[PDB]
């Protein structure tokens, strides 16, 4: 079974010069042209350059040919890739892919996410949401939990401590102010508020805290 | 260098009908291959030399075209096939990926149920002001969002996310949040959250009022 | 990528064997002896030219085949001379297009004697050579084993000098008398050059050799050399000075000579060899 | 040996 | 024992050609390749190409492609190198070498090519001397400037030689196809004005 | 093809000082490396073939070793016949590279220029070729830098420099730079200074 190992996820700030790589298995290593290939967040996919390891022949985009520096190490089958100077449009998920000279066969990494930005860790600030002066006279009542300034993701929101399985919404989050923020909701048949009442439970690993929050 | 055109964006189908993807080229090329990717997973190949199946890819996936008007065809949707297909030419360099082309579920139309919250008391507490708006449930995905204060519009500082097609239920979601300084909060009285739909051709308002809580 | 050669035989794609016909035109030099030059021999195409790039390199384990196995040289390949046979890969030959090029390849001898020659049948195998053939596309690397066969009967020469003629016949006319003999010798250089005659000798002075005629042999004569008009011994060695580019004749001639008692009629025919040394 | 030379000749 | 001789060092007008021989020596000259080699002004070195002279089978560096063209006189153990279309750029030296074992193993002398359209020209001979005080009290420097000059080379000598030491000539440097040279001398204060500060210029190419 | 890139420029050493000097190939060549030298007369001849052999006459003095992309050539000891040029060139693929080559400087003390400047001659004066003329004499090191001045102000026109080689017997270099000017502008301007550090 042929096989590409990358590396892990890379946080780095502006200026900086990252080296990711791409270990392979189950293949001549040297024989076979290595793509690089660049996909940012909610974009299509971009192609970067590639690398023949057993002479070190490259071929680059024209717009990528000055960033990348592509190189290879036949001894451990490992292919790196580096980029310098990096801006914020730097920030995507890195694959490697070979398949050129196999027959009816293709074979991707699993991706390797960089993250640049000049922010620092910082733990998540929870908010409760609650409707106004009354309930909804309906049957179904809705809640939120509005979760604001963390870094870096993920963040795990649930409700409850998992017993609210159905009837969630936790929408991804998105850059404001060089952090992240993140909106979620729930459903209560119940009725609550007064009648009962709902926790929901925030967990930051990165900064390592968890809260726990009620209406 | 040779600019792969797709179009359109997204693609509605139902389960077992056929679908049809097309992807046109600025300049005449030779192999076309179709890559398929799923949220949080690498892309995966499926066409090469725009009529020839991987391995392991059902028959279900067929490529035709030819120099140019390339392309790829599903005969009978088995709801493992919606995803995200693009066309790569690798003919002359650098080899140029397609935009990309989602594949949903087609279901009834529906209606969003509209929620907006006041700023938390502990965020206001602390300085933060910041509004909340929920429209939940509603399908076709196309959807418009506006705030309004005091009854005046404002179209300066709203972040809004998305969720993508449910996967139990085949309705989207949307969350719209105004943000706003402590001092430019407090001396306003009403805040409106108002929303269009495709399909709902009239205008939904939610509003809240100071001191109501 | 496939070869073929002059005469059609053709190895397809992946590898494989084949023989390769040629007349050899042997020629001796100050250095190094010529054996065979193929140019023009041994042509090779590649057959995807818009993306992948073929590299053809002699591979190790080349070396002469045949009678000439005791032999090394060197080997003219696509810009230098390394030493034959081939006990390291050489560099690279980079095929590119469609159209039949040449794989020019030539093999020389290091001179081991003074006057020496081997002796190649026709159809005999001469040289084996291994073409190894890679590219810049996959793990392909592929092996083209070339047999060299002589198209026609020569003398390789495995010294610094030469001579006019391998194989001499004269003839004497009825005896009494005499006849020359029209052999010469040359060098590349100036070289001390000397021969000495080797055969079966008839005489206790060891200057006339045995008639050895295969039908009604005539008794009491034999064969004798003259230079100059003296009587040179068998294994005497007749020095000839400095010899250069410049033929010079050894001055043989052919006598008849009395072996003792009484001489019969009949045919007289002898054997004798030329042999050079340095001195 | 080099070069060898056959020599003939008839005695009548 | 093996030497490669060239030719003398050649003039021309740009678009004009050039053939350049190397005779070679000391060995079997149909048993080797022959390569040409050229080095620029700040002694960079490029490869020009290699011809067999025994088939004439050649091989040329792209870059010279069309331009240069390697021919072999077998008889008289003579190579060549022809260069046609000359111009500015084409002002270097150009080197025949022997190869053996991938690398080059005997090399000729050399071929300087000056490609110029500037006409035979006298220098012109100046004096350089100080102002109102020595930059020194105890040591002074004297100069003179040779300009315009063409070709090369001209030959500066101080007080007839009797100046052997202190003096440094300094290399030529040309401007719009006028050469320009300047040399200097060091003396002690108490010999200058006691001696002369003639200089000896001459120029074998004018006879000046 | 492949590029050939040789680490530094220029060396500096000692007599009986041990030396490197090291190519590096862009693509992989079969050994196939070959060192030459260039005396400052301007004669080439070949060092080591093959990374490893002596060619014939050689000095004892001189090796090499390596493999991959990676080479480089050893000097056991300085002599005074070893100060020159070496060069690298690859020969497994055509066309053969060569390197961009290492000269080899003796080292000693540190110093200071002397520097000189002169007026226009009378001869100038009168063909109108106004040319003021710079001298700086046994320095070290060789590198320098020559920055003209007119009444104060700064010129960047019509300035040609020229550098001597490495002195045989004081072991410093020298520079001489000449300012051409015309009739014109030699008189439309107060005074001239040759600043340089
Ligand atoms: C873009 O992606 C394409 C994938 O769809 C790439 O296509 C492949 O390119 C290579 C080289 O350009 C092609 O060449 C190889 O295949 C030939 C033909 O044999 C194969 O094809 C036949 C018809 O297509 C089949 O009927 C056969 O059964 C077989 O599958 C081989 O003969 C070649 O090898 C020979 O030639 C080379 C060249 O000298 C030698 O080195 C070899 O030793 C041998 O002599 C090639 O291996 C290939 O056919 C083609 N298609 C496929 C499906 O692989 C395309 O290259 C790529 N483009 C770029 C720019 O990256």
């Amino acid at each position: 079974q042929v096989q590409l190992q990358q590396s892990g996820a890379e946080l780095v700030r502006p200026g900086s010069s990252v080296k990711i790589s791409c270990k392979a298995s189950g293949y001549a290593f040297s024989s076979y042209w290595m793509n690089w290939v660049k996909q940012r967040p909610g974009q299509g996919l971009e192609w970067i350059g590639q690398i023949y390891p057993r002479d070190g022949d490259t071929n680059y985009n024209g717009k990528f040919m000055d960033k990348v520096t592509l190189t290879a190490d036949k001894s451990s089958n490992t292919a790196y890739m580096q980029l310098s100077s990096l801006t914020s449009e730097d920030s995507a998920v890195y694959f490697c892919e070979v398949g050129r000279g196999f027959y009816g066969m293709d074979y991707w990494g699993q991706g390797t996410s960089v993250t640049v930005s000049s922010a620092k860790t910082t733990p998540p600030s929870v908010y409760p949401l609650a409707p106004g002066s009354a309930a909804q006279t309906n049957s179904m009542v809705t809640l939120g939990c509005l979760v604001k300034g963390y870094f870096p993701e993920p963040v795990t929101v649930t409700w409850n401590s998992g017993s609210l399985s159905s009837g969630v919404h936790t929408f991804p989050a998105v850059l404001q102010s060089d952090l992240y923020t993140l909106s979620s909701s729930v459903t209560v048949p119940s009725s609550p508020r007064p009648s009962e009442t709902v926790t929901c439970n925030v967990a930051h690993p990165a900064s390592s805290t968890k809260v726990d929050k009620k209406i | 260098e040779l600019q792969m055109t797709q179009s359109p964006k997204f693609m509605s189908t139902s389960v077992g009908d056929r679908v049809s993807v097309t992807c046109k080229a600025s300049q005449n090329v030779s192999n076309v291959a179709w890559y398929q990717q799923k949220p949080g997973q690498s892309p995966k190949a499926m066409i090469y030399s725009a009529s020839y199946r991987y391995s392991g890819v059902p028959g279900r996936f067929t490529g035709s075209g030819s120099g140019t008007d390339f392309t790829l065809t599903i005969n009978n949707v088995q709801s493992e096939d919606l995803a995200t297909y693009f066309c790569q030419q690798n003919s002359s360099f650098p080899f140029t990926f397609g935009g990309g082309t989602k594949l949903e579920i087609k279901r009834a139309d529906a209606a969003p149920t509209v929620s907006i919250f006041p700023p938390s008391s502990e965020q206001l507490t602390s300085g933060g002001a910041s509004v909340v708006c929920f429209l939940n449930n509603f399908y076709p995905k196309d959807i418009n969002v506006k705030w309004k204060i005091d009854g005046s519009e404002r179209q300066n500082g709203v972040l809004n996310s998305w969720t993508d097609q449910d996967s139990k239920d085949s309705t989207y979601s949307m969350s719209s949040t105004l943000t706003l300084t402590k001092d430019e909060y407090e001396r306003h009285n009403s805040y409106t959250c108002e929303a269009t739909h495709k399909t709902s051709t009239s205008p939904i308002v939610k509003s809240f009022n100071r001191n109501e809580c | 990528f496939a070869c073929k050669t002059a005469n059609g035989t053709a190895i397809p794609i992946g590898g494989g064997s084949a023989n390769v016909y040629v007349n050899l035109a042997p020629v001796v030099n100050v250095g190094q002896n010529l054996v065979v030059d193929l140019s023009t021999q041994i042509f090779c195409h590649n057959d995807y030219p818009e993306t992948i790039t073929d590299y053809v390199t002699l591979q190790r384990g080349s070396a002469y085949g045949g009678v000439l196995s005791n032999f090394s040289g060197t080997v003219k390949y696509s810009g230098s001379s390394y030493p034959f046979p081939t006990t390291s890969e050489t560099p690279r030959v980079v095929y590119n297009s469609r159209t039949d090029k040449p794989w020019p390849v030539a093999l020389y001898l290091t001179p081991v004697s003074s006057a020496g020659g081997v002796a190649i049948k026709a159809g005999s195998l001469i040289a084996v050579l291994i073409l190894r053939q890679t590219n810049n596309y996959n793990s392909d690397d592929f092996q083209f084993v070339w047999n060299i066969y002589a198209n026609n009967d020569v003398v390789v020469p495995t010294g610094g000098c030469d001579v006019s003629a391998r194989d001499v016949t004269v003839t004497l006319p009825d005896y009494p008398g005499s006849v020359p003999i029209p052999l010469t010798v040359y060098c590349a250089k100036s070289q001390n050059l000397g021969y000495y005659l080797s055969g079966t000798t008839a005489d206790a002075g060891n200057s006339i050799f045995t008639n050895t005629a295969s039908f009604s042999p005539a008794q009491g004569v034999g064969v004798q050399l003259t230079r100059n008009g003296t009587i040179i011994p068998a294994n005497n060695t007749v020095s000839l000075g400095a010899v250069g580019t410049s033929a010079v004749s050894l001055g043989l001639t052919a006598n008849y000579a009395r072996t003792g008692g009484q001489v019969t009629a009949g045919n007289v025919q002898s054997i004798i060899g030329v042999t050079f040394v340095y001195q | 040996a080099d070069v060898t030379i056959t020599v003939n000749g008839k005695v009548v």
